[PDB]
């Protein structure tokens, strides 16, 4: 309605807490099909 | 069962709308008058009425027995409406007959009385048949036709049939037959050409079913009649398509040099009437029976014949010589005649008198003036006519025909009633004798050179003034000589930069002396010092600008209700304002009547006595409606009513000096109507609104509990804190009031956006309004009155796109997408330089706030790290082309959805 | 003789342009100020609510309070 500036304050208020266990995140990305095709691309570059 | 604004009169009718004859013995005849259809009895001298339509009445036909009357109206939403003569308060209707169809432009009813059949106005026209004896509300059968035939605007039923109709345009004629067992309606519209006779044939007007033969007649402007024969499926065809009956143009004959356009057939005579005053009766052979001709009568557009079949005296009688070899007795029914020029007559069947009835304005109509002490009202046309009535007697009385081809529109009485005055569209002004309508001045005054637009007298008979459509003023004065009064010119001056919207005289009782006052569309108001004015020098000494974003429309004296005195003015904002008899400064903001369009003109009902001094009432017209208001005004809807009249436009006002009655003149409807009023019905309606805030609460959505209303109330407190200051160590304190500097803040906080000028106006309104009683300035305002201010000042709905679009449309170029658009730096520079000026740093702060680059609220903690960012943001935030779409996306998260009305009184 | 001089507004179109500009200026100033007030009302809303708890505005005081 008329409430824009509040977004900025909230946006900075948004918390910062990290990926709780990074190994999991890494392993998930390694299963990503796009990453697997990137590894295939790296095989093509050789 | 009772109403505030009832109608019962008609003056005038459109001669193109054909009359019929109903009840003969008493003489009662039928005519259409704008959206209304009317019966009038000559000898009782009383009107009977059929009540309205959504549009102007387009076409009508009466049953042969004159028991039944059918009618249609043009425009959208049209209704086909049918009526019993002798109940006189009948009803019958076809709803919703056509969605798009612009009303039925010709329509016939069966003399057989079973069926009704109609032609729609539409780009391709419809043909439909209707079993009106049943409560049918949908077409029984339908066809739509090529445009090539053209406007089709004559239709007739066949007395020898139930399943045959004829219609023609100017330029094509059509035969119809309906096969109900097949459920099929079939048409043919063959094309005539010179080849059929090697002769001129040209344009034709009306077509009709012959008396006795398988034939169709068509009458021509060419002086000729055309006749067709019909051919019906030959037996060998019956096994196949059985091509629906075909029409063949057997015959053409020339009957006179002069143009014919009327054709109707009575009891085995044919009857034909001419552009130039000759009406003829024929036997089915087209044999010649004695005619009627050469009276002061012409272009006879209405023929009709009596319901009464004539009884037959012969012992003494007056019958004309028929032209048979012997030449026999001849006794028609009685029959009705009427011209092009709106002249209505009845004939004694025995010919012994051609008797004329009311006689009425030819063409277009302009508004009427009342005598201030006598039950007299004067009517005038554009053309050649001004005439006066006694509106109690309903009697046509004194009238003078005016010089040929002068257009005339303006009319006035002087305040005594002893004088009448009229204004003529060709640079011409007359003063008139309120008796004889003698040209009082030996010649008229013809100083200007285009149309008048107002005229008025001063309180002094010696002075009169007119406006002209060139935005030029002129004044008129009496000079005393030799014991005589004579009228003389006084000098012109051009004082308004736009169309003049009102002109008024004023009194200095302070000096028993005359004043002249003018309202322009240029938002400017002026007074002229008559007493200092002199030849070639209307003395102009006072200009005010009186409206903003808008323009005024009407100016009148406000009635005395107060120590102070006021003029009343109305504007396209649906606002009304009061301005001060000395200073002409403003202090009143009002919401005009909600009814559809802004007010065009208002007039005030006369005073007899203290009883009127105790109770005053204001009459007004808009584009299309007439309405009443009780004083004082406050924008309460229950306080006002309006009603619809001549709904292609209304154009002036007049009031019976007894305070009982009002009269409205239309324009192209050629019609003037009297209106009869009940005030107590409005007092009852007022009671429906209750009292105190109740109406105004009702105007707020959710009244006393709506989330809007609570949201507003918070701002009263928040702004009270602002007035205290947010930082204080004391107890907080608040009570009832805000201090006026906060009022613009609160008003913006709710969602309405007064200009600086509006702010000044409202501060004036609050300070001065109490002033004269108290003697005091006052600056503590209470919520209830603040609410009244908001409700009057606000846009008459939610805020609207329209002014934004108009502003871009004036300012911007049409872009690559054609959208009205402004280049960013140009837009910024204009916003600083023009309108009301802005400081650059102010504008930058505003933009930074709107984009949300600053910390919020701007009212407790500092900022100055921000402002350098906005310098580049001016490029980075604003696009290079800006549009209403972008700007409204920036300003508005509110989707300001459209309002609605229909329930509102 | 000639018609009199005019008394002049240089053009009605200048009135159109300036009023359009005023329309934009009005909508900008209004939006800015309303945003200020609504924002402030948020922070103060607790204060405002307690104030309303104590005492009320004249209309809703007179009935409701």
């Amino acid at each position: 309605h008329t409430t824009k500036a509040q977004e900025r304050t909230r946006k900075r208020q948004q918390p910062v807490k990290l990926e709780p266990l990074p190994v999991l995140k890494v392993y998930q990305d390694h299963k990503q099909p796009e990453y697997i095709y990137e590894q295939n691309r790296q095989k093509l570059m050789s | 069962k009772v109403y505030p604004l009832s109608m019962t009169w008609s003056f005038g009718w459109n001669s193109s709308l054909p009359v019929y004859y109903m009840r003969e013995d008493r003489r009662v005849i039928l005519y259409t008058c704008a959206h209304t259809a009317i019966m009038y009895d000559v000898v009782r001298n009383t009107q009977y009425h059929l009540q309205g339509h959504p549009n102007i009445i387009s076409c009508l036909c009466v049953s042969e027995d004159r028991r039944w009357i059918a009618t249609a109206d043009e425009g959208p939403d049209c209704l086909i409406i049918i009526w019993d003569s002798f109940t006189g308060i009948p009803v019958h209707t076809i709803f919703d007959s056509c969605p798009e169809g612009n009303g039925m432009r010709s329509i016939a009813i069966t003399r057989d009385s079973k069926f009704l059949a109609t032609i729609s106005d539409s780009a391709t026209q419809k043909v439909c048949i209707w079993k009106w004896t049943l409560a049918v509300e949908t077409p029984a059968c339908t066809l739509e036709l090529p445009k090539e035939y053209g406007f089709q605007d004559n239709l007739v039923f066949n007395p020898a049939n139930n399943k045959e109709l004829v219609s023609n345009s100017k330029t094509q004629a059509i035969y119809y037959c309906w096969f109900e067992d097949k459920g099929i309606l079939a048409h043919s519209a063959p094309v005539l050409t010179e080849k059929t006779f090697n002769k001129l044939v040209g344009k034709f007007s009306q077509s009709v079913f012959h008396l006795k033969l398988p034939q169709v007649l068509s009458a021509t402007k060419e002086g000729k009649l055309v006749v067709w024969d019909i051919h019906y499926p030959s037996s060998t065809s019956s096994s196949a398509i059985s091509a629906f009956p075909f029409i063949k143009p057997r015959k053409l004959v020339h009957l006179q040099k002069e143009a014919i356009t009327v054709l109707m057939t009575i009891d085995s005579y044919i009857v034909t009437g001419d552009i130039k005053g000759n009406i003829k009766f024929y036997d089915h052979t087209l044999s010649v029976v004695n005619w009627y001709s050469n009276f002061k009568l012409g272009a006879i557009r209405t023929l009709s014949f009596s319901k009464t079949i004539p009884s037959l005296p012969t012992e003494k009688s007056n019958l004309p010589t028929d032209c048979t070899l012997r030449g026999d007795l001849f006794v028609v029914r009685n029959f009705i005649i009427g011209t092009f020029d709106a002249t209505v007559y009845h004939m004694t069947v025995d010919g012994t008198k051609l008797e004329k009835l009311f006689v009425e304005p030819r063409d277009a109509v302009y508004a009427v003036s009342c005598h201030p002490y006598q039950p007299l009202i004067a009517v005038g046309s554009v053309c050649g006519m001004i005439k006066v009535w006694d509106f109690e007697k309903k009697v046509y009385l004194f009238s003078r025909t005016f010089e040929k081809g002068l257009g005339v529109q303006c009319l006035t009485y002087n305040p005594e009633g002893a004088l009448l005055g009229a204004g003529f569209t060709e640079g011409t002004v007359y003063i008139l004798d309120a008796m004889s309508l003698e040209n009082e001045s030996p010649e008229p005054f013809k100083y200007s050179k285009s149309s008048v637009s107002h005229c008025c007298f001063s309180h002094d008979s010696n002075y009169m003034a007119t406006a002209d459509v060139n935005f030029t003023v002129a004044v008129y004065m009496v000079v005393v000589k030799n014991g005589q009064r004579v009228w003389e010119y006084l000098a012109r001056l051009r004082s308004h930069q736009n169309s003049i919207q009102s002109l008024l005289f004023g009194v200095h009782l302070d000096s028993n002396e005359p004043r002249l006052l003018s309202l322009g569309k240029d938002r400017f108001l002026i007074e002229y010092n008559l007493v200092k004015s002199c030849k070639d020098h209307l003395d102009v000494l006072d200009v005010h600008r009186t409206d903003q974003g808008n323009y005024p429309t009407c100016m009148i004296w406000y009635p005395p209700l107060t120590k102070e005195l006021f003029l009343l003015i109305c504007n396209s904002g649906y606002k009304v304002k009061l301005f001060n008899a000395t200073t002409k400064m403003c202090r009143k903001t009002l919401l005009g009547p909600a009814y559809g369009s802004p007010i065009e003109h208002a007039q005030v009902l006369p005073v007899k006595s203290t009883l009127e001094l105790q109770k005053r009432y204001l009459v007004f017209i808009n584009k299309d409606k007439v309405g009443l208001q009780i004083l004082p005004v406050d924008g309460n809807p229950h306080k006002t009513c309006a009603i619809v009249c001549h709904p292609n436009g209304v154009a002036g006002m007049a009031l019976s000096y007894d305070g009982r009655f009002a009269f409205t003149a239309g324009g192209q409807d050629r019609s003037v109507v009297q209106w009869k009023i009940n005030l107590g019905a409005l007092e009852a309606a007022v009671s429906l609104g209750g009292e105190d805030l109740t109406p105004f609460y009702g105007l707020v959505s959710g009244g006393r509990e709506g989330k809007f209303y609570r949201e507003l109330e918070d701002y009263f407190y928040y702004s009270q804190i602002r007035s205290q200051g947010i930082d204080t160590m004391e107890t907080r304190q608040v009570s009832e009031h805000i201090c006026l500097s906060e009022l613009p803040f609160v008003m913006r906080a709710i969602g309405f956006y007064p200009s600086e000028e509006k702010i000044e106006d409202m501060f004036n309104e609050i300070k001065f309004s109490e002033y004269v009683e108290t003697g005091k300035l006052i600056d503590k305002i209470n919520l209830p009155d603040f609410l009244k201010v908001y409700l009057n000042h606000r846009p008459p709905f939610g805020n609207t796109m329209d002014g934004i679009q108009n502003s871009f449309n004036v300012l911007g170029y049409t872009n690559s997408e054609g959208k009205k658009a402004i280049r960013r730096e140009d837009f910024l520079n204009l916003l600083l330089t023009k309108g009301e000026h802005m400081t650059e740093e102010e504008m930058i702060d505003c933009f930074s706030t709107l984009f949300g680059l600053t910390p919020e609220g701007w009212k407790s903690e500092p900022a100055a790290t921000c402002i350098n960012g906005p310098e580049i943001c001016l490029q980075k935030e604003l696009p290079e082309e800006i549009t209403a779409e972008i700007f409204t996306t920036e300003i508005l998260g509110l989707t300001l959805s459209d309002s609605s009305e229909q329930l509102i009184q | 003789r000639l018609p009199t001089p005019s008394l002049e507004m240089t053009s009605y179109e200048e009135g159109e342009i300036e009023m359009a500009v005023i329309y934009l200026q009005k909508l900008l100033r209004g939006r800015v100020v309303q945003n200020m007030m609504f924002e402030g009302k948020e922070k103060r809303l607790e204060l405002i609510l307690e104030l309303r708890t104590s005492h009320a505005l004249q209309e809703d005081d007179k009935l409701v309070k």
